[PDB]
RNA sequence: CCUGUCAAACUCCAAACUUACAGACGCCGUUUGACGCGGGGAUUCCGGUGCGCGGGGUA
RNA sequence: AGUGCAAGAGCAAAAGAUAGCUUGACAGUGUUCUUCCCAACGAGGAACGCUGACGCGAAAGCGUGGUCUAGCGAACCAAUU
RNA sequence: UUAGGCGGCCACAGCGGUGGGGUUGCCUCCCGUACCCAUCCCGAACACGGAAGAUAAGCCCACCAGCGUUCCGGGGAGUACUGGAGUGCGCGAGCCUCUGGGAAACCCGGUUCGCCGCCACC
């Protein structure tokens, strides 16, 4: 890389296709999940909040509590384990 | 310099003029020839066909092209016929001309990337072949071996 | 169908585009309610750089308010034809617009459901000039 | 429309219905929505949940149902909405529904305006609402005086027909008093 | 049910491709075993596909090589006819070649081991080279290929 | 309208493939204790070649 | 289009424009990610909380400076609260 | 749902167009400014009060595919590209065979002029 930064490399992933365009729906925003739900993280190019670092995008964690509307989910980063706090509108139910 | 030197397609595709600047200009002349008032409207169309991906600098481009139209003058100046060079020199080309510190070299040319089995002249006459004749005088100057390809014409 | 497919007045913008005023004051009478300011945008050569800035006065008169104006307005302009919106409005003169509709322009002026008016059930240029020309004078 | 990167709205959004950054802003506190609609003639008063297909609606009341507990008057008033407000409030808390927020859609938060006696109502009914005191009418034209007095200036009854020539702001107390025991579907 | 027989060393091949066969108890060459024919199993055989030779046998040659070949989980005891009788399911090896073929059971099932040790192909293999449709020996076999391979390693 | 061409820093499209999690089979672990945790001791931080994909360079 | 400035990304009843009001560019203390993928390492940065005090709004709510990724500095010593 | 309200998915729903619907009821347009409230100027809008009129807008209902979009058949194409293997070919660039996957453009023909949820309601 050129530079270090958090968004280095994140052209595609952490933009929309034409389409999907201009605010996002509010429903996937507020939907509630429960200690121990497996959730899959994808950063929603149209929501700027409860952002994560962008290289857990296409990780599949465990919710474990949370702090604040945010959720707080448990996921392994190659070996490591990682705590990730992150709003619903960055989440979705596996399965 | 030498084909040699630019014949192949090993380097990525680089032609972004909105990053490079100092493009030579092309010394090909002109792409369509004859009667380009009249639209393909002729009884037989012969092709040439490169038979090997190559990179063909605007230098052979433009002999290859000369030494074909200009010899299309056993038809004259304003002969029926139509000539056409389909290919577009795109491709920016470099020399390193330190030593291989700070090697990217400078712009100092354009080649068109033609693939086997693309025509890169196509020609359109009555039953008057002297264009088979202009070809094997054009693929002389152009680094592939080609084929001489004869599309619309049952009158052999 | 009709009485609601009849056009109507609906507002009448009296404006004086100036260059920098004093002639708000004569708005005021010739049409009976205050006038308001015209900001200008973009910075330009006539001195005119000043984005934020008083340069004309406007006045938008409905209903009675309008009519009454108009009722000596249009006789103080002659021209007609090709100077008609393809809306079936008119500007003319000191400028004096007079915007025309139906019945149901509510529909896309309010905030609720609003929507765009079909263009069927828009004003046609000829369609305008007969209302109009058919209230004290004459069309061309 | 135009081609394949064309951006169409959400429907609701096309259909200038619903206004989602207001939506996302009222569904953070969690809490059922006190929805508060209009109509020319009408006002409806809605308590509406979330769910897996769209909302659910646990509870609500129309400005034309208010007859059926001897509604004798127009119903695009501000006696009307407040009685609307009430009746659903009492619904709701028939429902097992305790609070809400109130959602006025695309209307506008004017001061004494009807969605905010829709709100009265509802909390008089008993849910438990965000609100503000100072931006609710006085009571009085609650009750329909700046009618009755509008009526004062008569000369033409300003009902056609309808009920009573001087109207009755005495017919809302009347109704209100019932809403406030027993009675069917409350 | 197919029959699986690496045919190429270890040496240089891949390990995820390594780990495969060991995953179907091949750890030599020469090693043969028995594989149903599952979605999964299926995978694990094609990318294996270039180290081995393999295919459905007859009911006769798994038979000769269950014989010849075959294995206690533990020790030296010959497979044979009262073997297979005082010790598995079935009354003889047809028997159990029966059941193996038709995926009815394994060998590690009943009590034997998951790998038949062949021996070299007396005449020679068609090379490890090529693959059947082009003469050599890798790949998908005939049920007449497999069994001339499965009877020459006997 | 017709007609001739392109893109490492273009994309209306779009693989093979790589990858998070889960289940299934396989293999493995429960006297050969896996997975993991804590501690002692290192060596090592001139690498090279083949194949695939590369960037630079006439090479 | 605009959104202070590279480049890429975000944004339309707004994240842009206009107007009005306001000082949350607030004090205290954390959780987590990043800095340093995996995998230890400081300063710095960010996300998300809480406690306290406030601003605006009818209210839900928003405000932990600028839509996001650059704009930064140990120990010793000094001055300051 | 003989016209309503709140939505979910967010073009299969967009763009454009045709036909039908309001006798009491609905949504509207509509009528009107004493009030609450309102326009840097206008009861245009916002807000409030109300039915003389209308179905012409909107809206709801039925339908049309020209454009845009979604999915499918057949063709393009098992082509392009590609994971694994090879003492296969080629001066080389590169190609070929086996094995496991497999496209885009475009053409022709279908589909699509939204679907679904909660509540209310001759
Ligand atoms: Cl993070
Ligand atoms: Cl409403
Ligand atoms: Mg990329
Ligand atoms: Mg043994
Ligand atoms: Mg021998
Ligand atoms: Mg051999
Ligand atoms: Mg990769
Ligand atoms: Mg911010
Ligand atoms: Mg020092
Ligand atoms: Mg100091
Ligand atoms: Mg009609
Ligand atoms: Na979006
Ligand atoms: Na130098
Ligand atoms: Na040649
Ligand atoms: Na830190
Ligand atoms: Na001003
Ligand atoms: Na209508």
């Amino acid at each position: 890389p050129s530079s270090n930064g958090p968004l280095e490399g994140t052209r595609g992933k952490l933009k929309n296709k034409p389409r999907d365009r201009g605010t996002s729906p509010p429903q996937r925003a507020v939907e509630e999940f429960d200690d121990g739900e497996k959730v899959h993280l994808k950063i929603d190019p149209s929501v700027p909040n409860g952002r994560f670092h962008p290289r857990f995008d296409g990780q599949t964690g465990t919710v474990e509590g949370k702090q604040g509307d945010a959720y707080k989910v448990d996921i392994v980063d190659g070996g490591k384990e990682k705590t990730i706090i992150v709003t619903a509108a960055h989440l979705r139910r596996q399965e | 310099k030498p084909g040699a030197m630019y014949r192949n397609s090993s380097k990525p595709a680089y032609t972004r003029r909105e990053y490079i600047s100092g493009i030579p200009g092309k010394k090909i002349a002109q792409f369509d020839m004859g009667n380009n008032g009249a639209g393909p409207t002729y009884p037989a169309q012969v092709e040439l066909v490169v038979e090997k991906p190559v990179q063909i600098r605007h230098n052979a481009l433009e002999a290859a092209r000369v030494a074909a139209n200009r010899y299309v003058q056993n038809s004259g100046a304003a002969a029926n016929y139509k000539f056409r060079i389909r290919k577009f020199p795109f491709h920016v080309i470099r020399e390193n001309k330190d030593g291989m510190r700070a090697p990217f070299g400078k712009p100092v040319g354009t080649a068109a990337r033609v693939h086997g089995a693309n025509h890169i002249f196509i020609a359109w006459v009555n039953p008057d072949p002297n264009v088979e004749e202009a070809w094997r005088r054009a693929k002389m100057k152009v680094t592939p071996t080609i084929n001489i390809d004869s599309s619309p014409a049952g009158n052999a | 169908f009709h009485e609601m497919r009849e056009p109507r007045i609906e507002k009448v913008v009296v404006h004086m585009g100036i260059g920098h005023a004093n002639a708000e004051d004569i708005l005021g009478e010739i049409t009976g309610q205050m006038p308001v300011r015209t900001k200008a945008k973009r910075t330009v050569g006539e001195f005119d750089i000043r984005e934020g800035d008083p340069i004309g006065a406007k006045v938008t008169l409905r209903d009675e308010m309008a009519e009454e104006f108009l009722q000596t307005a249009l006789p103080l302009a002659e021209l007609a034809t090709s100077q008609f919106d393809d809306t079936g409005n008119f500007s003319f003169g000191l400028d004096v617009t007079v915007n025309l509709v139906r019945p149901g322009y509510r529909v896309a002026k309010r905030d609720k459901a609003s929507r765009s008016i079909p263009t069927k059930h828009r004003l046609n240029p000829a369609d305008a000039v007969a209302f109009i020309e058919s209230t004290y004078d004459v069309e061309v | 429309a135009t081609g394949p990167r064309y951006k169409v709205p959400m429907r609701r959004r096309r259909e200038a219905r619903t206004d989602y950054h207001q939506r996302l802003r009222l569904l953070k506190s969690g809490k059922p929505r006190l929805v508060a609609r209009k109509s020319n003639k009408h006002v409806r008063a809605q308590l509406v949940t979330l769910g897996p297909n769209g909302d659910d609606t646990l509870a609500s009341a129309h400005s034309s149902d208010l007859a059926e507990y001897g509604w004798e008057a127009p119903t695009g008033n501000m006696p009307s909405a407040y009685l609307t407000g009430l009746l659903a409030g009492l619904r709701a808390q028939e429902a097992g529904v305790e609070e809400a927020v109130l959602d006025i859609g695309l209307n506008s938060p004017t001061p004494g305006s009807k969605v905010f006696a829709i709100q009265e109502g509802a909390i008089d009914a008993g849910l438990d609402i965000p609100h503000n005191d100072d931006v609710l009418a006085d009571w009085q034209r609650t009750r329909g005086a700046h009618i009755a007095e509008y009526d004062e200036q008569l000369e033409e009854p300003l009902y056609s027909g309808d009920f009573d020539a001087a109207d009755l702001p005495e017919h809302f107390d009347e109704l209100r008093e019932t809403l406030l025991d027993g009675d069917i579907e409350l | 049910m197919h029959a699986l027989v690496q045919l190429r060393g270890e040496v240089n091949m891949h390990t995820d491709i390594q780990d495969t066969l060991e995953m179907l108890n091949i750890h030599h060459v020469n090693h043969c075993t028995l594989v149903p024919e599952t979605d999964a199993y299926r995978g694990m055989v094609a990318k294996v596909n270039d180290f081995v030779a393999f295919g459905e046998p007859s009911q006769e040659t798994l038979e000769t090589v269950l014989a010849t070949r075959a294995e206690p989980l533990e020790g030296d005891a010959d497979v044979d006819d009262e073997w297979v009788a005082e010790h598995t399911d079935y009354d003889d090896i047809s028997g159990l070649a029966f059941a193996l073929l038709s995926e009815e059971t394994t060998l590690r099932e009943q009590g034997l081991s998951p790998t038949l040790r062949l021996h070299p192909p007396r005449g020679g293999h068609d090379g490890v080279k090529h693959p059947v449709k082009e003469g050599g020996q890798l790949g998908k076999h005939d049920t007449e290929g497999i069994d001339d391979l499965l009877e020459a390693m006997r």
